[PDB]
């Protein structure tokens, strides 16, 4: 009907997507073993006749120890037991080896389960690829998958959630390579691929959220409440609905410029909420300060070129359009001039659900402000410089050119990003006649 | 699932490998019988990387013990865990090589090569998905430098895919227990550098140093001096047999760490090392690791990191823990010591975390660190080799095999090339 | 009262170590069923796990399961000796005694189940893996009432 | 129902077969008095195949003892299970063999052969439906090949189309225990190759070594060195009398391993061989049983199988297993040792199974192999013959016995022809 | 109680070995009936099997007699364990009647499926059914006791 499939590939996918289904199964009355003690769930569930629902998921990676604890956790019984795909030997942060030596032994059975899931339910409209630019199996293996699902399924929409290496926080040294080797495949065979880093999640967990010492558990949970909010009106009623096919026609100006952010702005601790009410006019002002933007870029150096405002809960549509017009008057938030209308909202009738045993607070309001900007121009150009000084004397090339692939694909990266950097300066200029 | 095969060759390499199987097994729970008497369920689910299942509910390690004299192994049968080995693994000769590279590689290695490589094939191709070959030797004596050089000359050819993990107890800078050990060492590295994948380097003087300065023990015994090098080599493998938030294979620590193909010599280290008095005076969290691991008192080689620049740094943590402390501390140590690290590498340090610590210990760490301060070792070893070679002294045996004068000038020629490329 | 709480805590510590090895326990049971040619039926009793361990066996993890079941059965006897009880404590104790009986049918018992595939949970091992945690809950509830 | 016939002549073959009837009794559960005390009834349905039924509940064998000396026979009546044997089989003469083929075959061979063949004929028609022959001879002995190649050669004008098994203890050309043995050897292969069907090549040199290493014994003596060939041949003659899952007969074997009329020679083998020290450390399962049988130091050759590819291989399993284990573990060893199996066989191994294990084990097997490697044994016996022969030694004896120097010329002339074919198809 | 369970398990193990030889037991009985010229009547008692045995076949007849003797001794051990209940005493009396030397087995039917319809009806169906039925009553007796 209104449905999509979720693919978790790489460790940054299958761990982030580990944390999303507990909210999703507690989004409804489904007790997490598989049963349910109301045609909302079927968008991301394939119901069986026994009453058991089946999560729409597939988990593909080359490491066995990361999928196996899901198979020994508490979600071995909720899930169908053989889309938990598991290899034996590792690519291990090598771009050429998760794509041309080791991942190729498992590809033809992944797409089989893709065809198997897609041909049961009729109304597919998108895909949810959970990955990142930070490894080998999350990056190079997926870079074949994003060109399987496009040429073979036609003009189906397809959405990705990929984290981005911060200028100061990056675990791996070769992470300047396998990001820019991934992006040769992204622009030509996708529609959107949202951005986040790992550093700026921590700062919101310190400042706006009270609880210190953040593990990966609480960091995953923040993206779990964002991809819920993109798909919030597909499964629920709304005063003003948003589907998923129209996201590709009004958030995307240009045929290469499709890289927006997100901002779950009401994030607040349990005792911080008790000394500050969460009225709608101060809800929407939490989107636009640079502290709550999920990527470490300064919005005050760039021009916005669109926006979106996905609300939930006890939002009357009279406060929102009044709070729409006040932000137009301000000068610290500036817009590009070939978008006088700018903005876009969506309201819904359901309250967002806080995870029990969790670190947010119960509310009846929310905003997920997905928008694009000029601010990612500098974030792209810095990682071209980290790519340059390692390729200035061919540092880590002997794990790539020895895998049977030419140095010339490292030359096509500089053809890629330099030709995709002048666009943020060419058509990002004033009005010229 | 991804098994690696463990060897010990030569009395230097046999003894330090002899201690592994008592410490690794108590990291899993296998008794002196060979049975399983553990407490947790997670300490069996990846047991097959160092083990072969046997009938009756007994496991057995995969040590392939090889030597040329029968004197070394008869203690190893008589040791604490000498009854859990497969008795067909003990393969040994009868006439001594006796501290000779000529005998260990040409004379008495040309005969017992085939009776050991058949036991190599009998364990390798009979198990599912191989991942490595842990060989313990050194450059010290003549067997473990000569027989291990001959042995890996075929392992990289009938098995040219897998990862060769050779080990080395490099001779001490002040003196060592041989008088011809420059000849035992510079002949070894003539074939080591172009043929292995990655080598560890262990210093035996720094075995003694870090038990008196930091552990304050009054009786440093070789039973205890190998218990510390067993704790590090069992750490590179602690994510193959235990899970974690960000886990590390052996090659995953090799593709990241190694910058250039011919520069693959390492330097182990280990963070929690507390004196018997200082037990009650030390706190256990991450700022007590990054200062105790990164300091020159804890490294295990004759290097001068103040005189050099680290290429890459690895640090495998262990215990269930919260890793913003791992992120933001190793941001800072990168940002403090800006002249201790090379500049064309933008980010240097790779983090790895486990979830199950050593037994009875709250948390630990393990250091494997590449450095451009080890060239003076290969300068001084190849200098004192040229002190002996200049008057053709101790050429009494190597000329006698018929080896030409052209043999021993190539090892010195190519040890000029390596030390000219740590400067690079 | 203190002694039975210490015994229960000791059994819970052993059960935590057993639960970490649940995949090894399942692989042990599957290999024993293969050797027994008994792949068609669920594992329905403690006695069947014992028979597998004795004739078709992995042995260490099967012994650990048997030892925990033996200690739970002994702890039921210690509960009976502490007092004549109430309708509530006696109902809880009888449920514990029935579940840890050697020949009791476990085939329908469901708590550990989420680490199994749907087939393994329904048709093979869902009963036996559910035994220990359910008995531990009834013993905690028994103590809390007592 | 398919009864079968056992004979022996020689020293060793008259005593290796005196270790056979101990083994088959314990498979069947037969006491020293001749009373049956086996456990399962699944064997009693086929007790008639080897043993003749005897009145009163006793069971009696049918083997025939014939040699020219009393001593080696009189060891059997001194034996443990030599008490159930039939008394009128023991046909013993008076004369001396001297390790001479000239007196086992031509000189004295006219007399007692006519007196022993008609007792075989007094047992051949007695059975219901006969199957075949077990003549147990030392190759090249005085009573070994003196009565071996003679006795079955005169059979063939009665039974032209019947199967035959023989346990030929091959001379193993490294060293020999008789100075006239190559003279005794090459006249056996003179008359067998046009007539013989399946010989079991038995090396004592190989079994000196595999009792030393893959068994690790301390005093291997002939009371147990004969055992490892004694228990080997029982696996071949088990699918005749025991049910299986893909069962086999001896004529099922003969179609499988005789491609040309001349190439029909075997290497035996027995699967679960492990020392007493390392039994509890080991697990008895199918994917490790298959590795023992195909080890090149396990089969009983005084040769390396590297130069010699294999025409056709057979293996008879016992015990309860699954078969796509074996069906794949067949298929694997063609894929990796593809230069060790000739290209001109489509399915290189016959695989047969059974249902009942031996006593003391859960499962077993038995290896039966046919090569292109035995010609190095066949060339070198002629090489230690022709060194003895080109100097014209020992000719006036056989000439006095009748055998000319003319006869010895065709022996190497035909072994020029026979040993060529193991070499011709190496390309 | 433990001793009588161990005795019963020992008899069950002997009976399993006897049951594997059931065809040899039938062939033994048929040859004895031929020699006795008694092919017309069913084998109706343990005493008739004994008379056949007395006046390989002998070994399997002895194994049947030994099992019947051990079952009869096990009935005496059950009587000595307690005065019983109406249920245990009814089960014990059925066991004692069935293992009595002269008791008529001709109508007894449990082993019968391995016989032809004629052999099961007219010859051996009684005698082959004896041991398994007595073993069931002894198990039932223990379960009540």
């Amino acid at each position: 009907m209104r449905e999509c499939i979720s693919i978790h590939v790489g460790q940054a996918g299958v761990q982030i997507g580990n944390a999303c289904w507990e909210l999703y199964c507690l989004e409804h009355g489904i007790q997490p073993d598989g049963q349910m003690p109301d045609d909302s769930f079927n968008t991301f569930f394939s119901e069986t006749g026994a009453g058991k629902h089946v999560p729409r998921a597939v988990f593909v990676d080359l490491e066995p120890t990361v999928i196996d604890e899901v198979r020994t956790g508490t979600y071995r019984q909720l899930f169908h037991p053989e889309q938990l795909i598991t290899g034996k030997e590792d690519a291990a942060n090598n771009y050429a080896r998760g794509h041309y030596t080791i991942g190729k032994e498992i590809i033809d059975l992944v797409l089989d389960r893709i065809r198997k899931l897609a041909d049961q339910c009729t109304g597919l409209q998108g895909f949810l690829v959970f990955h990142s630019f930070g490894g080998g199996t999350g990056s190079g293996f997926t870079s074949l998958l994003m060109e399987r699902l496009s040429v073979d399924y036609g003009k189906k929409s397809k959405l990705e959630f990929s984290i981005y290496p911060a200028p100061q926080v990056s675990t791996a040294v070769v992470e300047p390579y396998n990001s820019i080797l991934t992006t040769h495949t992204t622009l030509e065979h996708s529609d959107c691929a949202f951005m986040v880093d790992n550093e700026a999640i921590y700062d919101i967990c310190r400042r706006n959220l009270d609880i210190e010492r953040p593990t990966y558990t609480n960091l995953n949970r923040l993206i779990g409440q964002i991809v819920s909010s993109i798909t919030a009106s597909l499964r629920f009623d709304g005063a003003l609905n948003v589907d998923l096919t129209e996201f590709q026609t009004n958030l995307v100006p240009y045929p290469r410029i499709h890289f927006p952010l997100a901002t779950y702005a009401p994030v607040i601790s349990a005792e911080k909420a008790y000394h500050e009410q969460l009225s709608v006019a101060e809800i929407t002002n939490a989107c636009f300060e640079p502290a709550n933007q999920m990527v470490k870029c300064d919005p005050r150096h760039g021009k916005y070129m669109a926006c979106c405002l996905l609300y939930r809960g006890d939002v009357v549509p009279k406060d929102v359009n009044a709070a729409i017009a006040t932000i137009k008057t301000k000068r610290t938030i500036q817009f590009v001039d070939w978008c006088p209308t700018g903005f876009k909202v969506g309201i819904n009738y359901q309250p967002p659900t806080v995870v029990p045993g969790g670190d947010l607070a119960k509310v009846q309001r929310a905003v997920c402000m997905l928008s694009n900007t000029t601010a990612i121009a500098e974030a792209w150009a810095r990682l071209d410089h980290k790519f340059d000084l390692m390729y200035a004397k061919r540092a880590f090339v002997h794990w790539y050119v020895g895998e049977g692939m030419e140095e010339g694909e490292f030359s096509e990266a500089r053809e890629d990003m330099a030709a995709l950097e002048k666009d943020y300066e060419e058509v990002g200029v004033d009005s010229v006649e | 699932m991804r098994e690696i095969v463990h060897l010990q060759a030569g009395q230097c390499g046999n003894q330090i490998g002899a201690k592994f199987w008592e410490v690794i097994s108590d990291e899993h729970g296998i008794d002196p019988t060979g049975t399983y008497h553990g407490d947790s369920d997670l300490q069996l689910e990846r047991i097959n990387v160092y083990y072969n299942e046997a009938t009756g509910g007994k496991y057995v390690p995969r040590a392939v013990l090889v030597d040329l004299e029968p004197g070394t192994m008869d203690s190893v049968r008589s040791g604490p865990f000498g009854q859990i080995f497969r008795p067909d693994n003990f393969v040994f000769g009868q006439s001594g090589a006796g501290n000779n590279w000529a005998k260990g590689h040409y004379t008495e290695g040309a005969e017992l090569v085939d009776s050991v490589l058949d036991v190599v094939r009998k364990e390798a191709e009979s198990c599912d998905c191989l991942q490595g070959f842990q060989l313990t030797h050194s450059l010290g004596g003549g067997t473990g430098s000569g027989m291990g050089t001959l042995l890996i000359s075929k392992i990289r050819e009938e098995y040219p895919d897998r990862i060769m993990n050779t080990f080395s107890v490099v001779p001490s800078p002040k003196v060592s227990d041989t008088v011809v050990e420059p000849y035992n060492a510079t002949l070894s590295v003539h074939q080591l550098v172009e043929n292995t994948d990655e080598t560890y380097c262990i210093d035996n003087e720094a075995l003694y140093d870090i038990c008196f300065r930091t552990l304050k023990l009054t009786t440093p015994t070789y039973g205890d001096l190998n218990h510390l090098v067993s704790a590090t080599m069992s750490g590179v493998t602690t994510c193959l047999r235990f899970p974690g938030q960000l886990n590390a294979d052996l090659r995953k620590l090799a593709v990241n760490m190694v910058p250039f193909p011919r520069l693959h010599f390492f330097m182990p280290g280990f963070a929690p090392l507390t004196s018997r008095g200082s037990q009650q005076y030390r706190a256990l969290t991450v700022p007590e690791l990054t200062q105790q691991m990164f300091d020159a008192k804890n490294m295990m080689a004759a290097c001068d990191p103040r005189h050099g620049r680290y290429l890459t740094v690895a640090a495998v943590f262990r215990g269930r823990m919260s890793m913003k402390e791992v992120d933001e501390q190793m941001l800072n140590v990168q940002n403090k010591n800006s002249s201790y690290f090379v500049e064309w590498i933008p980010n240097n340090v790779k983090t790895a975390v486990c979830d199950i610590p050593p037994r009875g210990l709250k948390m630990s760490a393990t250091f494997i660190g590449n450095s451009t301060a080890i060239q003076e070792l290969f300068k001084r070893i190849s200098e004192q080799f040229t002190a002996m070679f200049r008057r053709k002294a101790f050429l009494h045996w190597y000329t006698g095999e018929g080896m030409d004068e052209m043999e021993f000038t190539e090892a010195e020629s190519n040890m000029n090339d390596l030390v000219s490329e740590y400067q690079q | 009262m203190n002694e039975v709480k210490e015994s229960l805590r000791s059994i819970e510590q052993k059960y935590k170590l057993f639960q970490q090895q649940q995949f090894t326990f399942i692989a042990a049971l599957e290999h024993c069923r293969e050797n027994a040619h008994d792949k068609i039926r669920p594992i329905s009793s403690i006695e069947q796990v014992q028979s597998y361990m004795e004739h078709y066996c992995h042995r260490r993890i099967l012994i650990m399961f048997m030892d925990i079941c033996s200690e739970l059965s002994k702890l039921c006897q210690h509960f009976e000796a502490l007092h004549s009880g109430t309708p509530v404590t006696n109902s809880l104790l009888e449920k514990c005694k029935t579940l840890v009986s050697q020949s009791n049918d476990l085939s329908s018992l469901r708590a550990v189940v989420n680490h199994l595939s749907c087939d393994e949970a329904r048709n093979h091992y869902g009963g036996v893996v559910s035994l220990i945690p359910i008995v531990l809950d009834f013993m905690k509830e028994w103590i809390a009432h007592s």
